[PDB]
RNA sequence: AGGGUGAAAAGAACCCCCAUCGGGGAGUGAAAUAGAACAUGAAACCGUAAGCUCUCAAGCAGUGGGAGGGGGACCAGACCC
RNA sequence: CGGUAGGGGAGCGUUCCGUGUUAGGGAGAAACGCGUGCGUGAGCCGCGUUGGACGAAGCGGAAGCGAGAAUGUCGGCUUGA
């Protein structure tokens, strides 16, 4: 009973291929090379998205900073964490920043009450 | 008459889409925050218990706005509590986990389909209470 | 003395498209020369 | 092509190999079988090697021929071909209707292909007896 | 030619018009929803569109540097090219104002900084590195001063350099920039004007 | 759909000529008139021409007899050369080792195309742009429109 | 080392380019996107056509974010380049 | 509930056999190339084009049964140009 591989090897290279077919080169189109990358790229995803986390929310605190510095001169990002704990407010950073683009008066009116 | 016609037949033109409440707020709900306005869809963890067609009230309403918006002094504004409806319990798309260290043979490759669940939004029932905005 | 990779590809195109381009300008002259060869010389 | 593998088998002692056929030539045969079903011809040339006989003005068949020697036009030949004996069938002519032969020793004391089916003796023709 | 150029810009000018009536775009000021309601903007984090961030509505800014503290202005300056002064950042873009720099060359360091600061360029051969002090290259060409400090804060990189751009600096104390009515800069630090 | 009558593939093969020395000459005459390309090709400095030469007149009169249209009209619209049919030479070199050269060969194909067979209905839209004369639902807009299939 | 035109050679009369080779019409055939280098015809490699896109850039070439542009004869906050 | 050597458990496919000269198939099988289905994965499952006759399951069985590395090996085709 002599078995011929035949289908089964290139039926899974092509969907090894499905992957890296927005590559650039040499990465595209050549077997081993494109499994040797399909590999590398699902890794750097994987990776990434837990930096994807911590960086946004890093991105929300700068938008959020430099937000709450155009009020007062002396006012700052760390002394507003703080105040909002102070008032027991449990929003987000997401929210925070999100509303201090797409509504200031939002963050001026929370701005003005949480001072007293 | 003809001319007004054909070419209004052909290339159309947009109406304002719909009436709109527009009043907005800010609900919580698998630890995770939401801007939410009403007359619109939001994606979400699986609601466990919850059925397919069945409407529900989120009691977290961090925060109400309009024309004079209200924050809250503590957390939820007092008796605020917006209006939903469940539509449906579907997964998520396929996230691939891969674990991969070098030159070990440890290729060890992992899908995940969280499940979520869609849900829209009908009303925000009024604040009164705490009135800001000068 | 001996090369340590291949071009392979892309720089190859490059490279071969300006060895093209001799024959494009060898095609205007001859061009040019049939008008010449219609009317007069003497 | 002619192809190389698809020749006369020959034997042992270099002689094509033949087959003992249900057909003779001097006889009339209803096709059974193929494109010219139940057209009713003769049996001309019999090609032993194949099962093939030819029937004449059967199987029409165009044929470009090429001008042999000088500057003319040639002409486009419809010739006949051949055709397998398992298609073919024994008609009678009497009632007009097809058969599957048999072998019958007769008082004459020569063994004849008597038909079933209005069972009426198929073998006073051509040489002849 | 003429005909078919025609014609078809004809038909360009149509199907410009047939999407720009298909979806509208604001401006800043504005309030969180509106009849829009397509694509998540408030679930999503905000990333600037270029109808926004456009060259011309870009602010503008001038600094006076006399008597002031080289490092100090320059560290402002750089935040105010990034855009951290504004609300609205963003990594990827620059949606920061420009800056004006006059009266460069009576800029202020403090310490032995005159004297003992050396600014190296090295040509790129075996030999030529030129190394030369603070107020010796002040008396030449004072503008670098400035400029290499302030480049020196802002982030090398593609974007590093469009954005560098954006500095102006001036050896005198008018600047040919009245067109533009440029504001004066906002300064955090107490240590900024020197002590006299 | 779009053109399919507006050519004629002449397509003469196995000629003997490396491909990229055919490439010379036939990148010059993607898209001429063949009156002039024929004046390009007995003039040119170049081995390469001749067999070009013989396809596109071959091609022209082609399109002169079979489909019956002017000469004068048409162009060349798709040259194409592809790899042939290579043979290997084993050739002897210094020391004993052996190398191999190579007789390569091509494959030439010319789409000739008429100008002017689709220009009735081309011209015809000169009609400027908000017009939509909705005759048979939609119709005969099938002659090479070229600028938008922006049709929604 | 070098098998597989077709059921049947029906293997292309005639016309055109033309010294040949070969090619396009015609004709045969179920099929000639089966034409003798002929059956299914993958990859590398070589092109041709369309959509977007690089000439102040620095890059194991991907990945998370995504400006601006393009769609698919099927009206999507959806999807693809 | 990190994991190299390494041990244990649970599976997917490959060709062939029993069931089966099964139904499914010249109103299109095997193949070949594409999927805005599915699975933890190996893989599965529907599609109408090319293709032109083979042949799924399910329950079982057996191996010339899975490849990227061997200065492997045979064939093709690059690079240097």
């Amino acid at each position: 009973t002599r078995v011929k591989r035949g289908y089964i090897a290139r039926r899974r290279r092509k969907k090894i291929r499905f992957f890296a077919s927005s590559f650039r080169g040499a990465h595209s189109r050549l077997t081993r090379t494109i499994a040797q990358q399909k590999i590398r790229a699902l890794v750097s995803a994987h990776r990434d998205r837990d930096r994807q986390k911590r960086d946004f929310r890093r991105l929300w605190i700068t938008r959020i900073n430099a937000a709450i510095r155009e009020r007062g001169v002396y006012y700052n990002y760390s002394k507003f964490i703080h105040d909002l704990y102070k008032r027991q407010l449990l929003l987000n950073r997401k929210i925070l920043a999100q509303i201090a683009i797409l509504n200031p008066n939002c963050i001026y009116m929370i701005y003005n009450e949480i001072i007293k | 008459p003809e001319y007004n016609d054909i070419i209004n037949q052909f290339l159309p033109k947009k109406g304002p889409p719909p009436p709109r409440e527009e009043i907005f707020a800010v609900v919580v709900i698998g630890s995770r925050q939401y801007i939410v306005i009403p007359g619109r869809w939001i994606y979400t963890q699986r609601l466990k218990g919850a059925t397919v067609n069945d409407k529900i009230v989120l009691n977290k309403v961090l925060l109400v706005g309009t024309k004079a918006s209200t924050y809250i002094g503590t957390p939820i504004v007092t008796n605020a509590a917006v209006h939903a409806v469940v539509e449906e319990q579907l997964l998520d798309d396929k996230v691939i986990v891969f674990k991969y260290k070098k030159k070990k043979n440890y290729r060890r490759n992992i899908g995940h389909r969280q499940p979520i669940t869609r849900i829209k939004i009908t009303g925000i029932t009024g604040y009164e209470d705490y009135p800001a905005s000068t | 003395a001996v090369p340590k990779k291949r071009t392979s590809i892309y720089k190859k195109r490059i490279r071969k498209n300006i060895w093209k381009k001799k024959g494009y300008w060898a095609a205007l002259k001859a061009f040019s020369l049939a008008k010449s060869l219609s009317t007069g010389n003497s | 092509r002619i192809k190389r593998w698809e020749r006369k088998d020959c034997k042992p002692n270099s002689l094509p190999k033949l087959h003992k056929r249900h057909v003779k030539v001097g006889d009339t045969v209803k096709v059974i079988s193929g494109g010219e079903k139940g057209k009713i011809g003769e049996i001309s040339k019999i090609h032993k090697h194949n099962s093939t006989v030819i029937i004449k003005d059967l199987n029409f068949k165009t044929k470009h021929v090429k001008s042999k020697e000088e500057g003319e036009q040639g002409q486009i030949i419809k010739i006949e071909a051949a055709i397998h004996s398992s298609n073919v069938m024994l008609i009678l002519k009497e009632q007009e209707v097809a058969d599957r032969v048999g072998h019958k020793i007769l008082e004459d004391v020569r063994k004849v292909r008597y038909l079933i089916k209005t069972g009426e003796i198929v073998d006073t023709p051509d040489r002849w007896k | 030619t003429k005909c078919t150029e025609e014609w078809r810009q004809l038909k360009e000018a149509v199907k410009k018009e047939f999407a720009i009536p298909h979806v509208p775009l604001d401006q800043r000021w504005m309030f969180t929803l509106e009849e829009a309601t397509g694509p998540d903007i408030w679930n999503t984090t905000w990333y600037p569109k270029s109808a926004d961030h456009v060259p011309t509505d870009k602010k503008w800014y001038v600094v006076d540097a006399t008597d002031l503290i080289l490092g100090r202005m320059a560290s402002t300056i750089a935040i105010h090219i990034r855009g951290k002064n504004l609300a609205s950042y963003t990594p990827s873009v620059d949606m920061g104002a420009f800056v004006i720099v006059v009266n460069a060359d009576k800029v202020a360091v403090s310490g032995k900084k005159r004297t003992q600061k050396l600014y190296r360029r090295h040509s790129g051969r075996p030999g030529g590195l030129k190394e030369e002090t603070f107020d010796q290259l002040q008396k030449r060409i004072p503008e670098r001063i400035i400029e290499h400090a302030v480049r020196g804060m802002l982030p090398k990189g593609r974007l590093g350099r469009y954005l560098f751009n954006h500095l102006k600096v001036y050896k005198g104390a008018e600047h040919p920039h009245q067109a533009q009515q440029p504001i004066d800069l906002p300064l955090r630090d107490k240590r900024i004007r020197v002590e006299k | 759909e779009p053109g399919k009558c507006d050519e004629i593939t002449t397509r003469g093969y196995s000629i003997s000529m490396s491909v990229d020395k055919a490439r010379r000459v036939i990148d010059q005459i993607r898209g001429r008139s063949y009156a002039e390309t024929l004046m390009i090709l007995e003039l040119m400095p170049y081995r390469a021409c001749y067999p070009i030469f013989k396809l596109i007149y071959s091609a022209a009169a082609n399109a002169s007899h079979n489909k019956q249209f002017n000469k004068a009209n048409l162009i060349i619209s798709k040259a194409e050369v592809n790899k042939g049919i290579t043979l290997k030479k084993v050739k002897p070199r210094a020391r004993g080792r052996s190398y191999m050269i190579k007789r390569p060969t091509c494959h030439i194909t010319i789409v000739l195309r008429d100008i002017t067979h689709f220009d009735s209905y081309d011209k015809f839209l000169e009609s400027l742009t908000p017009k939509k004369l909705i005759a048979l639902l939609g119709l005969m807009s099938t002659g090479r429109r070229r600028e938008l299939l922006c049709g929604r």
